C-alpha cells in the first residue's frame, strides 16, 4: 500500500503546482514538496525488486517530469527539488540503472540539444533545457556519475555541455 | 639527436587538427587501417619471441597514437573492429611478452579506449588476455593503467548479465593488494580503484576484497586524516568517495548479518576520525561566497556521506 500511500499526495503534489500564480503558494507547494522528499527520506524506497523499484521511480519520473514541466517560474525551487530527487537515488542503494536513466534523461535533452543545432525553438524546451541545467547542478551535485567514471561518463555529457557551449 | 619527442608529437597533432575540422568519423576507420601497416602489421613477423616492430626499438608506440586516433573521430563503432581482426593478430598475441613495461600501459589503453568508445563483445574476449596476461609486482604506471583497464571494461562487464564480472572473482581486489603503492597519483589509482568499485553487487565479497584491500585502502583513509593537502582537493574527494566504501560496507556488511570487519576495527578508528572529520572537510573557513564548485565537497557529498557516517554506525554503532 506504499504506492497507494505514494498516490495520496503525488497528484495533490501535482495540483499545487498547476496554478502558478503564488503570492507564497508556490511557498505554500515546496512545502509541500520538499517535506514530500523529507516524507520519502526515512521511508517508501528500500524495497522489493526492479519492478517495484522502478515503480517507485516512476511517480519519482512522473513528477520529474513535473519537476521538468516547473519550468517558468519557480526555478531554485525545482532546483530544491533536484537535490530533493538526487537525495533519492543518494539513499537508493540502487537506481544506477536510472542514473543511467538520469544519463539517459541527458540523452535525452542531449540529442534534443544536438537537434537544437539546426532547429532551437520552442522556448519551454529552452526554459527545459534550463530546468536541465539545474538538472546538470544536479548532476554536479550527483557525483556519483564519476562512480561511472570507468565506463566513459559524462565526458559525452561535458560535450553535451560543449554543446551546451 | 635531439628529435625524439617533438617529432614524434607531429603524428596525433596533425591527426587531431583534422580531427577537429569537420564531418563524420569515418575518418577514424579510413586513415587508421592505412596507417594501421606502420607498427602492428609492421611487428606481424614474431621471430620468436619478438615481434619485427615492438621488441627492436622504443618507439614501437603509435599504438598509443592508435589510441590517439581511437581518440580522434568518436563515431561509432568503426576504427575498433577494423582494428579487431588486427588486435586479434597483434595486439592479442603481441601483449604478454611479460614484461612489456615501455607502453604496456598505453597497449593496454588502446583497448581501453576502444572498450570506452562503443561495443559488446570484441574487447570481452580480450580481457580474458587481461586476465590471462596480468601482474602483482607490475610497474608504477602498469599498475596504474591496470587500474583503468579492468575499468573501461566494467560497463559491459556489468552490460545486463555482466559478462566477465565473475571471471575476475579470484583477480578481484587481490589485485588491489598489490600494496604499497607510489606518490599521490598511484594513491589516486586507488581512488580511480575505488571509483571502479561502483558495480559488482556484494554476494561473495569475502572471497574476493573482504574489504582487506578496502581495509588498506582504509589504511590510505586512516591516514588520509592528514596524509595530504591541496591535493586534498583531490583526496578529500577520494576520502568523500572513501565515505561511499563504507556507504558500500553499509550495502553489504549491513546488508544481512556479516559486519565484515575481524582485526578492523583498527581501521575503522580513524576512519570513524575521517567519519568525525567528514562533516569537517570543508569547515576550516566556510564562507558565504561560493565560485563554482568549493563548498559542495562536504555539504552535499556530506549529505549521503553523513548518513553513511550513521551508516558507519549501522553494522558497527557509533
Amino acid at each position: 500500500g506504499e504506492h497507494g500511500l505514494e498516490l495520496a499526495s503525488m497528484i495533490p503534489a501535482l495540483r499545487e503546482l498547476g496554478s502558478a500564480t503564488p503570492e507564497e503558494y508556490n511557498t505554500v507547494v515546496q512545502k509541500p514538496r520538499q517535506i514530500l522528499c523529507q516524507f520519502i527520506d526515512r521511508i517508501l524506497t528500500d524495497v522489493n525488486v526492479v519492478a517495484v523499484e522502478l515503480v517507485k521511480k516512476t511517480d519519482s519520473q512522473p513528477t520529474s517530469v513535473m519537476l521538468l514541466d516547473f519550468i517558468q517560474h519557480i526555478m531554485k525551487s525545482s532546483p530544491l527539488m533536484f537535490v530533493n530527487v538526487s537525495g533519492s537515488h543518494e539513499a537508493k542503494g540502487s537506481c544506477i540503472e536510472f542514473s543511467n536513466w538520469i544519463i539517459t534523461r541527458l540523452l535525452r535533452i542531449a540529442a534534443t540539444p544536438s537537434c537544437h543545432l539546426l532547429h532551437k525553438k520552442i522556448c519551454e524546451v529552452i526554459c527545459s533545457l534550463l530546468f536541465l541545467f539545474k538538472s546538470k547542478s544536479p548532476a554536479i551535485f550527483g557525483v556519483l556519475t564519476k562512480e561511472l567514471l570507468q565506463l566513459f561518463e559524462d565526458l559525452v555529457y561535458l560535450h553535451r555541455r560543449n554543446v551546451m557551449g | 639527436s635531439a628529435p625524439g619527442s617533438k617529432r614524434r608529437s607531429e603524428p596525433p597533432a596533425p591527426r587531431p587538427g583534422p580531427p577537429p575540422g569537420t564531418g563524420h568519423p569515418p575518418s577514424k576507420r579510413a586513415r587508421g587501417f592505412s596507417a594501421a601497416a606502420a607498427p602492428d602489421p609492421d611487428d606481424p613477423f614474431g621471430a620468436h619471441g619478438d615481434f619485427t616492430a615492438d621488441d627492436l626499438e622504443e618507439l614501437d608506440t603509435l599504438a598509443s597514437q592508435a589510441l590517439s586516433q581511437c581518440p580522434a573521430a568518436a563515431r561509432d563503432v568503426s576504427s575498433d573492429h577494423k582494428v579487431h581482426r588486427l588486435l586479434d593478430g597483434m595486439s592479442k598475441n603481441p601483449s604478454g611478452k611479460n614484461r612489456e613495461t615501455v607502453p604496456i600501459k598505453d597497449n593496454f589503453e588502446l583497448e581501453v579506449l576502444q572498450a570506452q568508445y562503443k561495443e559488446l563483445k570484441e574487447k570481452m574476449k580480450v580481457m580474458e588476455e587481461e586476465v590471462l596476461i596480468k601482474n602483482g609486482e607490475i610497474k608504477i604506471l602498469r599498475d596504474s593503467l591496470h587500474q583503468t583497464e579492468s575499468v573501461l571494461e566494467e560497463q559491459r562487464r556489468s552490460h545486463f548479465l555482466l559478462e566477465q564480472e565473475k571471471t575476475q572473482a579470484l583477480s578481484d581486489k587481490e589485485k588491489e593488494f598489490s600494496k604499497k603503492l607510489q606518490s599521490l597519483q598511484s594513491e589516486l589509482q586507488f581512488k580511480d580503484a575505488e571509483m571502479n568499485e561502483l558495480r559488482t553487487k556484494l554476494q561473495t565479497s569475502e572471497r574476493a576484497n573482504k574489504l582487506a584491500a578496502p581495509s588498506v585502502s582504509h589504511v590510505s583513509p586512516r591516514k588520509n586524516p592528514s596524509v595530504v593537502i591541496k591535493p586534498e582537493a583531490c583526496s578529500p574527494q577520494f576520502g568523500k568517495t572513501s565515505f561511499p566504501t563504507k556507504e558500500s560496507f553499509s550495502a553489504n556488511m549491513s546488508l544481512p548479518h556479516p559486519c565484515q570487519t575481524e582485526s578492523g576495527y583498527k581501521p575503522l578508528v580513524g576512519r570513524e576520525d575521517s567519519k568525525p572529520h567528514s562533516l569537517r572537510g570543508d569547515s576550516i573557513k566556510q564562507e558565504e561566497a561560493q565560485k563554482s564548485f568549493v563548498d559542495s565537497w562536504r555539504q552535499r557529498s556530506n549529505t549521503q556521506g553523513s548518513i553513511l557516517i550513521n551508516l558507519l554506525l549501522k553494522q558497527p554503532l557509533i
